[PDB]
């Protein structure tokens, strides 16, 4: 009578502490249906100045809809605390599963590996990072499914921006992460997937020592023993997902065109499979109806005029999609018609301008060269700037982020990006035209 | 609308008591180290109280009101943002803040800083343009590129007075790599 | 009936642009020496040209522009075309136009009916898709990449009565004044053949009579690839010599094949034109793909 209970549901033990929060076990008071209900402090979360990502976050797992990813039910605010109203799992963390068998079987570790890499998979289609995946945040249901779950280390990933926050722990954090160096994202989600198919195949981690200097210098060397009993197919795959180089690093396509991979691998766990367009909901293709027809079409598939308009799509994206030739460029059979014989040579395109100078006496020609072309800027950071000049012929502002990196030791780089937010000119000219004016000054 | 009481404090025995059940002892259940109670309240200021193994305190991280008299209790105000997360997520977002475009130059550093660069991603080094097509398709058809690279400049080393600029930039689900020849 | 213009009016211009393509631009203050040298390295035959001073897109650098230089300007193998040489973009455009041609555009939103209707009627091969809402060109739509497109949906709509029809029964290209090239014709003429009869394609005559080979608008570009430009006084034959090699002979259609084949060996061969003949294996004209699209589409 006098328990706590939020909603309909009375909270029981703790399950857990995660990246941000408790989460707590609910039981409905008149079913007895069980969630998982992460509280997050309000003040906490203001103390910290976290009000951004929490916001991010809820918004995602709202939008998120995978058999492989804890759903998120209802979000209960109150003055206090923020109550996450979760998707229960019984079997608990896949870190408890492994200890408890010592090591988990070929079958069964490809079928939970595969279930991970198509969770990551539509999170990354999603522009979204984990940047947490172990299998302490793997969990499993009680017909041994895994479900990643900590969604509070992770960021969006955005277009021409880098990520470089030092999330997770560090046994199943990648080389650039552990360096405190800028990367694109996906790449370490897959290294932190390898380092979970080595627990899972082995009951131990491919990088461990007591002294953390020394486990620094164990994963930036990629350097890890590889056990008898694992034949060379998933040995290849292992090696390919923990490749020290990210742009040498294996992909999520990589991973998916793998022998041992492609193994009893079910046909609705990926897009572009037989059985995707068939049992999956596309919300791109639903969206595209809305304009044409905002309501639920849902009825009509669970056959009506309405529900033909959302198939007439998925099927125009299948012959799309069927044609690669068409839409992409393969990989370096009669030459094509139109291929140009070569001129007579051979030019090399590079980013932006290079300087081998001081970085203080490069950032000083920048200032100067902007003030004699009638350029506003805004100082964000000492090698970050975000420049603007009003063009005369359109009436419109031009932006672009200016950004200084270090090549080597003695080299230092100049790079430009175009912001986008012109009717009478064109957007990719005006950035052109303005970084031309830039170039030639300097 | 449901309203949280907790008591961060120890203790064996706590009671909540305020002007939302006319200053009455109500006992709250302990967990390992929390006291909590979960009441729906109305919208307005709230008074209230703590008893702790049979003596009267208050939270310090609450608000702090003293009445005529000199007794201590905690007021919460009870808002209509606080219902909605979405509404009360902009409160605490506006709380937390609680310029303009120029033409002059940053200083060094607050203090002298001989602080380096960040280090340039290798994944900016992948110049689209420099990668052969494969002979069979079309001259025109390019892979597809890492987001990463969208919006960037890349150029060719100026020859014969002409620059030559070039940038991959996103229209919907597809990508366009322009190039410009262009008199410098 | 009707099938493939109803095709045409539901698709968007969106749905052709492929996912990943390289647009090349240029100045119009640019020598158009440097501009035909860039087409070459670029490995591309059109180019949308922006001029800068009036801040907008006002045309576009092909392949019959230097045709047009060329055949112009051209004096002997012994002078060097000066024109070629010291000529910007722009002062080329203002003696060729003399005719202040509009820039013919299409929208990423318009239908694939409004792009065909409006090659055909321009009588254009290269169409430019410029977003309105950022200004900038995004692909250059030409009549293969829209036949290729239908080709990839013929299973999804039922085939018309017409496309089971002879060639013969629907009559579609030209049968009369077949512009043609010798095996001896010198490259100046062939080009002065092009800029009097506005045709993408010359088909070689040996001296027997047979169709040996064909010499196109895309093949001039190899006099600056090879940088031969200044010496148009050489053959036809001695100017398709750098293809000799790999190369499997002239695409041909017979009068008596049905329009769906004429389609499929067209988009198969990713070319411009076949040539066709009779029951014997005798020029009767020409089938391009603006004839192809114009009874798919305009009728
Ligand atoms: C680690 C942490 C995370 C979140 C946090 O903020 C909150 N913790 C909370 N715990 C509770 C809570 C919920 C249920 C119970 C409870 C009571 C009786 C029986 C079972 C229960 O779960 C105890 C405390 C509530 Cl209602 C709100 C909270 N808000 C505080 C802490 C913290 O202990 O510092
Ligand atoms: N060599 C040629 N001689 C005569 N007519 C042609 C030739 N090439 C193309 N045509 C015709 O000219 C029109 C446009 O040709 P095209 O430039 O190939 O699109 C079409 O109606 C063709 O049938
Ligand atoms: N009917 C044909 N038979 C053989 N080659 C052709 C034919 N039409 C065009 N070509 C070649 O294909 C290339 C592309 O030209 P076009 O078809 O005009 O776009 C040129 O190098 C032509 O020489």
């Amino acid at each position: 009578d006098g328990r706590v209970k939020i909603g309909h549901y009375v909270l029981g033990d703790t399950l857990g502490v995660g990246t941000f929060g408790k989460v707590k076990i609910g039981e409905h008071q008149l079913t007895g249906h069980k969630v998982a209900v992460k509280i997050l402090n309000r003040q906490k979360i203001r103390s910290l100045d976290v009000v951004g990502k929490i916001k991010r976050e809820i918004q995602n797992l709202k939008l998120f809809r995978h058999p492989h990813i804890i759903k998120l039910y209802q979000v209960i605010s109150t003055p206090t605390d923020f109550f996450m109203v979760m998707e229960y799992v019984s079997g608990g963390e896949l870190f408890d599963y492994i200890c408890k068998h010592g090591r988990v079987e070929e079958m069964e570790a490809r079928r939970l590996f595969q279930q991970i890499l198509s969770a990551v998979d539509y999170c990354h289609r999603h522009m979204v990072v984990h940047r947490d995946l172990k299998p302490e945040n793997v969990l499993l249901d009680a017909h041994m499914n895994a479900k990643i779950a900590d969604f509070g280390l992770s960021n969006m990933m955005s277009d021409g921006e880098f990520l470089r926050t030092s999330c997770g722990s560090p046994n199943y954090a990648a080389p650039e992460v552990i360096s405190g160096r800028l990367y694109a994202g996906p790449e370490v989600d897959i290294w932190s997937c390898g380092v979970i198919l080595y627990a899972l195949l082995c009951g131990t981690l491919p990088f461990d020592d007591e002294h953390v200097p020394t486990l620094f210098k164990k994963i930036r060397g990629g350097v890890f023993y590889i056990p008898e009993y694992l034949n060379r197919s998933v040995a290849t795959l292992l090696m390919h997902m923990l490749q020290v180089d990210p742009l040498k690093r294996a992909t999520i396509k990589d991973i998916r065109e793998h022998e041992w991979f492609k193994q009893g691998l079910p046909s609705y766990l990926f897009p572009e499979d037989p059985s995707y367009d068939a049992n999956v909901i596309d919300d791109e293709a639903v969206k595209e109806v809305c304009e044409k027809f905002e309501s639920e079409v849902m009825n009509s598939l669970y056959q009506d005029q309405l529900a033909v308009a959302y198939h007439l799509i998925i099927d125009n994206r299948r012959i799309m999609n069927q044609a690669s030739e068409f839409y992409l460029a393969s990989s370096p059979l009669k030459p094509h018609p139109e291929r140009m014989p070569p001129l007579i040579k051979k030019a090399k395109w590079h980013l932006g301008i290079r300087s081998q100078s001081k970085p203080y006496d490069i950032m000083a020609e920048v200032y100067r060269a902007m003030k004699q072309l009638d350029f506003e800027w805004k100082v964000v950071n000492a090698y970050h700037l975000r420049v603007r000049r009003k063009n005369p012929v359109t009436g419109n502002y031009v932006k672009m982020s200016l950004q200084l990196y270090l090549v080597d030791n003695r080299s230092y780089l100049l790079d430009f990006k175009s912001i986008d937010d012109p009717r009478l000119g064109s957007h990719t000219m005006d950035f052109f035209e303005m970084c031309a004016s830039l170039i030639t000054t300097l | 609308r449901p309203t949280v009481f907790r008591w961060t404090g120890g203790g064996k025995e706590v009671y909540l008591s305020g002007s939302f059940n006319n200053w009455s002892k109500l006992p709250l259940t302990r967990s390992h180290n929390n006291f909590v109670a979960i009441l729906d309240l109305p919208e307005g200021e709230h008074q209230y109280k703590f008893f702790v193994d049979g003596q009267w305190t208050h939270d310090p991280s609450e608000p702090i009101v003293t009445s005529q008299l000199g007794t201590v209790n905690n007021i919460i105000q009870v808002k209509k943002t606080d219902f909605e997360v979405f509404d009360a997520l902009m409160v605490d977002s506006q709380k937390c803040s609680d310029g303009p475009y120029h033409q002059e130059p940053y200083v060094c550093k607050p203090e002298e800083r001989f602080r380096a660069p960040p280090i340039l991603p290798p994944h900016l080094l992948q110049v689209i343009l420099n990668k052969d097509t494969g002979i069979s398709c079309d001259p025109a058809l390019l892979p597809e590129p890492n987001h990463v690279m969208l919006n960037h400049l890349y150029a060719l080393s100026i020859k014969d007075g002409v620059m030559v600029l070039s940038a991959t930039h996103r229209y919907k689900k597809k990508y366009v790599t322009t190039l410009l020849y262009k008199p410098i | 009936n009707s099938v493939y213009t109803s095709f045409m009016k539901s698709h968007r211009c969106y749905d052709l642009i492929p996912t990943s393509s390289k647009l090349v631009v240029f100045d119009t203050s640019l020598q158009v020496k440097k501009a035909f040298f860039a087409l070459v390295t670029n490995g591309v035959r059109a180019a949308p040209l922006w001029d800068s001073k009036k801040q907008s897109f006002v045309g576009m650098l092909t392949i019959t522009d230097f045709i047009n230089i060329l055949h112009r300007y051209y004096k002997s193998a012994l002078v060097q075309i000066y024109e070629l040489e010291e000529h910007k973009i722009e002062t080329w455009r203002e003696v060729y136009l003399q005719s202040f041609k509009p820039l013919v555009c299409i929208s990423p939103n318009a239908s694939l009916f409004d792009a065909v209707s409006s090659l055909i009627r321009n009588k254009i091969h290269r169409l430019p898709v410029i977003d309105p809402e950022s200004g900038n060109t995004l692909y250059i739509l030409t009549h293969k990449r829209i036949l290729k497109f239908l080709k990839l949906f013929i299973t999804e709509f039922p085939k018309p009565e017409f496309m089971s029809k002879s060639l013969e029964e629907l009559q579609i290209g030209t049968y009369a004044n077949i512009a043609m090239v010798r095996t001896t014709t010198p490259v100046y003429v062939a080009l002065g053949i092009f800029v009097q009869h506005r045709v993408s394609a010359l088909p070689v005559v040996d001296e027997k009579g047979r169709v040996v080979d064909i010499y196109s608008k895309f093949d001039v570009i190899n006099l600056a690839a090879e940088k031969t430009y200044n010496n148009l006084d050489v053959s036809v034959t001695k100017a398709l010599q750098h293809r000799s090699h790999y190369f499997e002979g002239v695409l041909k259609c017979y009068l008596h094949e049905t329009l769906e084949t004429i389609i499929n060996r067209l988009v198969e061969a990713e070319v411009h034109r076949l040539v066709v003949v009779d029951e014997n294996d005798v020029v009767k004209g020409i089938v391009s793909l603006s004839d192809i699209l114009q009874a798919l589409v305009l009728t």
